[PDB]
């Protein structure tokens, strides 16, 4: 039901359809070959509040296109120190957020967009 | 000025007499202002308390008790605010400063302590012993020319209150963010909270948000937003941590689930809990203590209920459960399982999602409804399937009129009440389905916003034979039930609030209940136009 | 391999109580419940009740007052108990397990226990040979005057199955049962192979082997 | 409560035929129906779960269809092995309940019985009783007539019959008839005869022995 369509990467879009993502929170994670998967960006859907990672801070930019149900990400001014596989995630939140984002939960994950 | 947190240990002793002093110095070393209480206790003889010369002010109370030291040099202590009291109503309490060794407190030279701002004083068992908004003394007739302020301070200035965050704009009748506004850090007005401090829901700068509130960020500044209901408290589920070798929720472990909102794991409720297990020295659980789980809104793993209060009609203790993520599953299979219970309705009226895992409802001979749900709506993962087997027949359930309410949509129900519907046939008020909103009649008057009734502002006037509002705001009214401040229905005109140029704005009531501006000369109030007001 | 093996006396006097033990293998009683089902020769298959994994029970409506199922997860066995039996409670009682958790698709069945409700006394059979005449030949055993059912009969201790016909018991006027087991054999075998019928009647604890010449 | 109705009650069928067992439920229960097979003196055997889902070990020729109230168990080509009672089970309403079953008989070519007669063992006669057994082995159809005769005197009400169940391999029947006299009556006669009449016999077969 909850499908996350990834498309846009290589040498970034996440189309999320399936249900009412009213209280949901979608973001982006990354995993490097020889390490664990890691936070990068996240964004509450209602409201459209936003949370970035430190290394991701400033050097990135995430947004939400409501009605179209899509979550775009800009990787402008990238570097070799950020090359990895990227998954877009989504998860229902207890009260549409209203608690620390580092403790948000994600249940549905995308396939795997490569970035070298 | 240097600032220390303070202490609130009371007559408690922190380790050896040496350990107690060693921890008293580290806190109050070089401190000039005490945000909390100054607590001096169990200080031994020949212990240098000379670092206490730096203290210039104390906000809370001061305690000096069970001290055998000869001298306590509070030679610079200028003020005691008395934010707290030690016991009863004693802002300053110096008690029993002696020992059975013939050596008590001799010298307590509080030469500079001029004023105690609040609270009385208590001395016993010590055998060896100017502007308008100022406080202690005054090095001048002005406010800045004072030793210590009474209420607050703001860069030399001794104000009675800190500059408000916002100021009433008499033009657009709205509020604007005051660029001269400052937070209230202690008895100081700082334009920004200090390092590792947080803004209250209103005003101050505290290190801890505390209960009923969480930490949110706004304009680069971490603030303290109030918790909509109970604050989020994650807790471990059965099988983990506190409940590693735990088989079920029992009379022992049930207590630790208090105020939990999110379970990081699984939740098991098995008959052994109600029988008690001697082999674990676990007594029987009284069903009433299940109410503790009413605060649970989410479960990461699965929910397993194989036993339940026979006199209880539904899963009441999960009336607020919103989601089961099913990250962990029974036998790698089930995220929800309800087997051989006496219940009549499931009662999961708040359940909106089951992200993964299968559902099994089996053997509940009295269980009605349950087949009315379209569980596909709750599922997020594909392949999720439900098995609803050997419960009470629909037809038996019809014969006794245990069917989804008439206000329920065809999507089904968790029970017979209108607040058990999955979704509503027409509209909802609260968590309840209804026929129509109170548009043209009823108390309160309301308006519709997406299948939901919303209370009109209480300042809108009910119109007979028409509506009364269009939006949540008081600007959306039709007729103002009382007064009017431009596009705003109000219960009282604006009178006393600060504005631009640091001037308190005043307004009065036109006989048509319309708020208008007084004459600037009138500064303490006014009841009409022209100078004659004040 | 999953097995339900049950043991229990199948002769209960009216107003007295029936007891059956279902001994389990291939799975744990801690993860699966065990159901009980009986089958009368007339009123078909009827579900009696269950002992769930957590130890809680559930009995069918007409058995609430007189049924008690307990168990022992360690010994891996289940104990069926039903009281004040009468004539209508005569049936074959089964224990069963479902294929899947919490469900009722009974894939694994005990062998069944033939419960007979009577005040009459147990009585072992007499075994008499049916010797093949002089003329493929046939021979057999006559199992006569026993009570209650059932009696089990084999040939050559299991080694002889083909061509065997153990006939259903008939009720004699005496109220005792009588039964006959026969087998066909190549006539060219009589003076070649020895033929023995193994008659076993548990309730009287009579095991008999009679050679047929 | 809910009623599972099975039809037909008995169902006779030649090998190779198609077979449909009907189980109609009084209420609509979607697909919460199971099917069982039960052979003579055996425990029930789960064939199908939830109307159509196949079980491992069960041959492919068995299949199940239907939903709501009308359910079907199907055999695409019947074999003699398939002789049994077939039951349907509902999973939906508490408590789970079973239909009253359908019996599958099988047709086959006529086959005349091999007749054998056995005298009383001398062991038995010592006990003062004499049973005399006549055997009709592997025949079809089931209908058969057995007349006991002692010195050409038709016996009446001193014999008991027993018919075995239909065989799984040749789908025949077998029958034992047992005459019981007192030792005294038995010894007061010479000829003992069993006359068998059957559709596969041109003339009635007799088998006998002289005391
Ligand atoms: C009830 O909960 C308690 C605590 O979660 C369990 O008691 C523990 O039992 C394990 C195994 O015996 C011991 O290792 C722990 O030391 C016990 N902890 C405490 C706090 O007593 C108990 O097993 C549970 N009972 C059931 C039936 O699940
Ligand atoms: C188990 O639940 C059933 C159904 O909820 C209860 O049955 C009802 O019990 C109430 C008790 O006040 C009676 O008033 C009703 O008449 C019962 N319903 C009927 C007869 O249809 C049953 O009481 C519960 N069992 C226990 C032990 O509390
Ligand atoms: C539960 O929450 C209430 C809310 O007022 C609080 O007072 C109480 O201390 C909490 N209990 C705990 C955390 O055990
Ligand atoms: C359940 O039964 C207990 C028996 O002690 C009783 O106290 C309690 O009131 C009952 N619960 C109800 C009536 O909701
Ligand atoms: C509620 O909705 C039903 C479904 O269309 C309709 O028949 C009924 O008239 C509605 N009642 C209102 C709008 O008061
Ligand atoms: C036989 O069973 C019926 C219930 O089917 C019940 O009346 C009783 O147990 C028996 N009948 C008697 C004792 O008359």
């Amino acid at each position: 039901e909850v499908q996350l369509v990834e498309s846009g990467g290589g040498l970034l879009s996440c189309a999320a359809s399936g249900r009412t993502f009213s209280s949901y929170a979608m973001g982006w994670f990354r995993q490097a070959p020889g390490k664990e998967r890691e936070f990068v960006v996240a964004i509450n859907w209602s409201s459209g509040s936003t949370y970035y990672a430190d290394s991701v801070k400033g050097r990135f930019t995430i947004s939400r296109d409501n009605a179209k149900n899509t979550m775009y990400l800009q990787m402008n001014s990238l570097k070799p120190e950020d090359t990895a596989v990227y998954y877009c995630a989504a998860g229902y939140q207890i009260n549409s957020g209203n608690y620390n984002f580092k403790d948000y939960e994600y249940d549905y994950w995308g396939q795997g967009t490569q970035v070298t | 000025k240097k600032v220390c947190q303070g202490t609130s240990n009371k007559l408690t002793q922190l380790g050896t007499f040496e350990d107690h002093f060693l921890s008293l110095q580290r806190m109050f070393n070089n401190c000039e202002v005490v945000l909390g209480n100054l607590e001096i206790t169990y200080v031994q003889r020949n212990y240098d308390l000379s670092f206490l010369k730096t203290i210039q002010e104390v906000a809370g109370y001061v305690l000096i008790a069970l001290n055998t030291v000869e001298r306590i040099p509070l030679e610079n202590l200028q003020i005691i605010r008395g934010n707290m009291y030690y016991e009863n109503s004693y802002a300053l309490a110096v008690l029993s400063n002696y020992d059975a060794n013939k050596t008590g407190l001799k010298e307590l030279p509080m030469r500079n302590l001029q004023e105690i701002l609040h609270g009385a004083v208590r001395f016993s068992n010590n055998p060896a012993l100017c502007h308008n908004q100022c406080a202690a003394g005054c090095t001048g007739p002005r406010e800045s020319d004072c030793l210590v302020c009474r209420k607050f301070r703001d860069e030399a200035t001794c104000k009675d209150t800190c500059p408000p965050l916002m100021l009433y704009n008499p033009t657009t009748y709205q509020m604007d963010v005051n660029p001269e506004g400052k937070y209230s850090f202690g008895a100081t007005c700082v334009k920004k909270c200090p390092r590792n401090y947080v803004v209250t829901d209103h005003g101050s700068c505290v290190r801890a948000c505390g209960a009923d509130s969480y930490e949110m960020e706004e304009d680069g500044v971490r603030k303290c937003k109030k918790c909509e209901g109970p604050c989020r408290k994650v807790c471990n589920g059965i099988g983990i941590g506190e409940f590693k070798d735990s088989l079920s929720i029992n009379a022992t472990n049930i207590k630790h689930f208090k105020n939990c909102t999110s379970i990081s794991g699984d939740l098991h409720i098995l008959p052994v809990a109600f029988r008690g297990d001697s082999f674990t020295h676990t007594p029987p659980l009284d069903p009433q203590e299940l109410d503790i789980l009413k605060t649970v809104k989410e479960i990461t793993g699965f929910l397993l209920i194989q036993a339940w209060p026979e006199n209880r009609t539904d899963l009441h203790a999960f009336e607020n459960l919103e989601i089961i993520r099913g990250r962990t599953k029974q036998h790698g299979q089930f995220s929800l399982a309800v087997v051989s219970l006496n219940i009549t309705s499931l009662g999961l009226r708040s359940l909106k999602e089951i992200s993964d895992g299968d559902v099994i409802i089996s053997g509940n001979k009295n269980l009605c409804y349950a087949n009315t749900i379209n569980w596909k709506k709750l599922f997020g993962t594909s392949g999720q399937k439900t098995k609803i087997i050997s419960n009470r027949g629909e037809n038996s359930c019809k014969a006794t009129g245990q069917v989804c309410h008439a206000l329920c949509s065809p999507e089904g129900c968790w029970g017979p009440e209108p607040r058990d519907c999955v979704s509503c046939r027409n509209v909802s008020r609260g968590r309840e389905c209804v026929d129509k909103c109170n548009l043209l009649e009823g108390e309160p008057r309301e308006f519709v916003e997406n299948s939901e009734c919303i209370q009109c502002h209480p300042e809108c006037l009910p119109q007979a034979m028409n509506i009364t509002c269009t939006g949540r705001g008081p600007d959306n009214c039709i007729q103002c039930a009382h007064y009017i401040d431009g596009p705003h229905c109000v219960k009282t005109c604006p009178a006393g609030v600060m504005g631009e140029n640091n001037t308190l704005v005043w307004k009065y009531a036109d006989a048509g209940h319309v708020c208008h501006l007084c004459h600037p000369n009138c500064t303490y109030g006014c009841t009409g136009p022209g100078l004659e007001g004040c | 391999q999953v097995q339900l093996k049950q043991s229990g006396p199948g002769l209960v006097q009216p107003s007295q109580s029936l007891s059956i033990t279902c001994t389990v293998s291939g799975f744990s009683l801690t993860n699966y419940g065990v159901h009980w089902v009986r089958q009368s020769p007339g009123k078909g298959l009827e579900w009696l009740g269950v002992i769930w994994s957590g130890g809680n029970t559930d009995y069918n409506t007409p058995f609430t007052s007189r049924l008690s199922i307990n168990k022992d997860n360690s010994k891996s066995q289940v104990f069926f108990k039903m009281n004040s039996l009468q004539s209508n409670d005569t049936a074959i009682y089964y224990c069963a397990r479902a294929l899947t958790y919490y469900d009722y698709e009974f894939a694994y069945w005990g062998q069944g226990t033939l419960v007979t409700v009577s005040a009459a006394s147990t009585k072992g059979p007499s075994v008499f040979p049916l010797a093949p005449s002089s003329k493929t030949a046939a021979l057999g055993c006559l199992v006569k005057d026993y009570f209650p059912e059932p009696v089990t009969v084999s040939w050559n201790s299991g080694a002889l199955t083909s061509g065997v016909h153990t006939f259903p018991a008939v009720l004699q006027s005496s109220g005792l049962y009588s039964l006959s087991s026969v087998v066909t054999v190549p006539s060219s075998s009589l003076g070649t192979q020895t033929y023995i019928c193994n008659v076993n009647h548990k309730p009287s604890n009579t095991k008999v082997d009679k050679r047929v010449e | 409560d809910i009623l599972l109705t099975q039809s037909p009650v008995i169902l006779s069928v030649s090998p190779g035929e198609r077979v449909s067992f009907s189980c109609r439920a009084s209420q609509s229960i979607g697909t919460n129906i199971h099917w069982y097979q039960q052979r003579t003196n055996g425990s029930p055997r789960l064939l199908i779960k939830y109307a159509s889902e196949s079980i491992s070990g069960i041959p492919s020729r068995f299949s199940g269809s239907g939903s709501g109230t009308d359910f079907t168990l199907s055999i695409n080509s019947v074999e003699s092995e398939d002789i049994a009672d077939y039951y349907c089970q509902q999973n939906n309403n508490w408590p789970t309940t079973f239909g009253a079953g359908t019996k599958l008989e099988l047709k086959r070519t006529v086959a005349a019985p091999s007749v054998f007669i056995f005298p009383p063992s001398d062991e038995q006669l010592k006990s003062g009783t004499a049973s005399v057994v006549c055997l009709l082995n592997n025949f079809y159809p089931r209908e058969a007539k057995v007349q006991w005769k002692v010195d050409n005197a038709l016996q009446s009400g001193n014999s008991q019959e027993s018919v075995t169940e239909q065989d799984s391999k040749d789908s025949t029947y077998s029958l034992s008839s047992t005459l019981t006299l007192s030792k005294a009556d038995y010894e007061k006669h010479k000829v003992y005869a069993c006359e068998v009449t059957h559709q596969g016999l041109s003339s009635p077969v007799t088998k006998s022995f002289n005391r």
